[PDB]
């Protein structure tokens, strides 16, 4: 019964406005519409506790960055959307969110998914992936990733596929009811 | 034929607390829209809350300058003019020095409004 704030991020061009818009609208559209910022209430209720979804959209602009930061501490939860297979990707993260995360609040329940996984099916991202001379993240390494930044349980959803996406929130509900010691 | 306008997103912010969506008709007279605010977030005494805008302006709603108001805006709930002037008047002759110069500093900097004054 107890609502929690919430604060969704992820990194630069991933589709977050899709996302979106998938969220107000129920579609899936591949336009690309510039947002500046969006915040969505949704009344949702999980085994028997009801805790609304305070969605926040981010932008990864360096005008902003003082506005993205304002609200970074005393975060409750996140939910960070990120590429499976960019070792950039991997190196930003470790350089800018763990760490910080770690430090500042060491009780902050997080929740990680990962994105850009639905390309395998296109051959022209493994063609512009392979004249580069770049192999994807072997999966012990990201599985190490995984357990090595202080997650419970490490889950993905799809979103063009419209899978697990209410069960990795729910999952996510339930590693916050019990937690860690 | 033009889509219907009748539904518009605004968020509406609070100091340290994240914000809540409804959707707002400036048609309806301002008594409406607080009473529907009232009822939607349960929250009594109607005559203790007003809507401002907090863009740079950071003045409140008023009849002949409502147009400002504009999908996707920041916009954060404060406290009624009322109540705003009273704790002023209280603090006009408080025991703080600092609790008057961030009093007179607020009342110099929100004293742009005419029907307020």
């Amino acid at each position: 019964m107890q609502s929690i704030k919430c604060v969704v991020v992820g990194d630069g061009a991933v589709g977050k406005t899709c996302l979106l818009i998938c969220y107000t609208t129920n579609a899936f559209p591949k336009e690309y519409i510039p947002t500046v910022f969006d915040n969505y209430s949704a009344q949702s209720a999980v085994d028997g506790r009801t805790v609304n979804l305070n969605l926040w959209d981010t932008a990864g602009l360096e005008e902003y960055d003082r506005l993205r930061t304002l609200s970074y501490p005393q975060t409750n939860v996140f939910v960070i959307c990120f590429s499976i297979a960019s070792p950039p990707s991997y190196e930003n993260v470790r350089h800018k969110w763990h760490p910080e995360v770690c430090h500042h609040c060491p009780d902050v329940p997080i929740l990680l998914v990962g994105t850009k996984k639905d390309l395998r099916a296109q051959p022209d991202t493994l063609r512009r992936l392979k004249e580069q001379g770049q192999a994807p993240i072997t999966p012990q390494q990201g599985q190490a990733l995984a357990k090595q930044i202080h997650a419970v349980r490490y889950l993905e959803c799809s979103a063009l596929q419209q899978d697990g996406v209410k069960e990795v929130f729910a999952e996510a509900v339930r590693a916050v009811l019990n937690p860690t010691p | 034929m033009p889509p219907p306008a009748d539904i518009v997103k605004v968020a509406i912010e609070w100091p340290g607390a994240y914000p809540k969506l409804m959707e707002i008709d400036q048609k309806k007279p301002l008594s409406a829209i607080i009473k529907e605010v009232c009822d939607g977030w349960s929250l009594a005494n109607h005559e203790y809350f007003a809507l401002q805008h907090a863009d740079s302006s950071n003045f409140y709603i008023t009849e002949k300058n409502r147009n400002e108001i504009k999908n996707g805006t920041i916009l954060r709930l404060t406290t009624s003019p009322a109540q705003n002037a009273q704790q002023l008047h209280e603090r006009i002759q408080s025991s703080s020095m600092d609790a008057k110069l961030e009093a007179l500093k607020d009342l110099a900097s929100l004293s742009r409004d005419v029907t307020f004054a």
